[PDB]
């Protein structure tokens, strides 16, 4: 239910 | 920190939030 | 938060969301205490009865938020964790005694109108303000009811309760590292923290210097907002020597 966060924070 | 606990949009501007007075009134 | 209201913008600029990377979901609240250190409840990170044992790479911290679910572009900041420190005497086996943990961020966060640290109490501020009847404020994105979830950060003001009333409300063993807060059944008003608010701050505004101090951490309770039950909070001042030792040794 959360908006996806920028991919840079998951790298 | 030296500036801890002073909110930019409230204390730093001398503005009060809508319910902080309830806290103050309890400190008796 | 049960029976609270929507926070104002910038009302709680120390509020932190602990966020699971995969699957992407809220884990807990937390608070910002400097540009590199976040304070939370140990049970947010380690609770073996529920198979919970999060490591640094599992998690992110989101700071400056208002909306629960939206990515708040140009406002929130998302930080990675360098290291988690759990109190060495955190009692997950029995009663959550010493329910406190610190997280060091990989890089310092820039303060802004929406991002600013809370103070930790000194002995005198704690003695003056941690008195029955004196009210603090709890914030979080947790459940709106025991048995759903808010669009934006919620806030509720709650009175500290006399220790014998806290003790007489539960069968769980209470310790000096905890306090309880909430209204009594006869007092009419109500409100409580709840699941999902774990780890967030219980704050008080000092009338001496007009600064906000974090006196407690949302820790435990039986249900949410039940008559005759109270929320239990980790007593931050009682554990401050450990906080200072960690930050001095590892900061
Ligand atoms: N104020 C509240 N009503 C409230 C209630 C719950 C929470 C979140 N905390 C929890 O859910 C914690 C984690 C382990 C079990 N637990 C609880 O709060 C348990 N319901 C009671 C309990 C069990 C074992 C030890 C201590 C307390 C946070 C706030
Ligand atoms: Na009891
Ligand atoms: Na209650």
């Amino acid at each position: 239910d959360f908006e996806e966060i920028p991919e840079e924070y998951l790298q | 920190e030296a500036d801890c606990g002073l909110r930019p949009l409230f204390e730093k501007k001398s503005l009060e939030d809508k319910t902080e007075r309830e806290l103050l009134e309890s400190y008796i | 938060i049960v029976e609270g209201s929507d926070a104002e913008i910038g009302m709680s600029p120390w509020q932190v969301m602990l966020f699971r990377k995969s699957p992407q979901e809220l884990l807990c609240g937390a608070s910002l205490i400097s540009d590199r250190w976040v304070l939370t409840a140990a049970h947010c990170l380690l609770y073996p009865p529920w198979d919970k044992n999060f490591t640094e790479n599992d998690l992110l911290v989101r700071i400056g938020k208002h909306s629960r679910t939206r990515y708040e572009r140009n406002i929130e900041k998302i930080s990675m964790l360098e290291k988690i420190y759990i109190h060495p005497r955190y009692n997950w086996r029995e009663n959550l005694d010493r329910d406190i943990a610190l997280m060091k961020l990989k890089k310092p966060v820039a303060f802004s109108d929406y991002i600013h640290p809370v103070c930790l109490p000194d002995r005198e501020t704690a003695a003056s303000l941690l008195q029955a009847g004196y009210k603090g404020r709890v914030t979080g994105w947790g459940n709106l009811k025991e048995t759903g979830q808010p669009s934006v950060l919620q806030v509720v003001n709650l009175p500290i309760v006399e220790r014998p009333v806290c003790k007489d409300s539960t069968r769980i063993r209470i310790t000096d590292n905890m306090f309880c807060a909430g209204y009594k059944p006869d007092e009419g008003k109500r409100g409580d923290s709840c699941e999902g608010d774990s780890g967030g701050p219980f704050v008080m505004k000092s009338p001496f210097n007009n600064r906000w101090y974090q006196m407690g951490i949302v820790s435990w309770g039986e249900g949410c907002d039940r008559d005759g039950k109270y929320g239990f909070y980790t007593h931050v001042f009682r554990l401050k020597k450990w906080i200072q030792k960690v930050i001095d040794q590892f900061g």
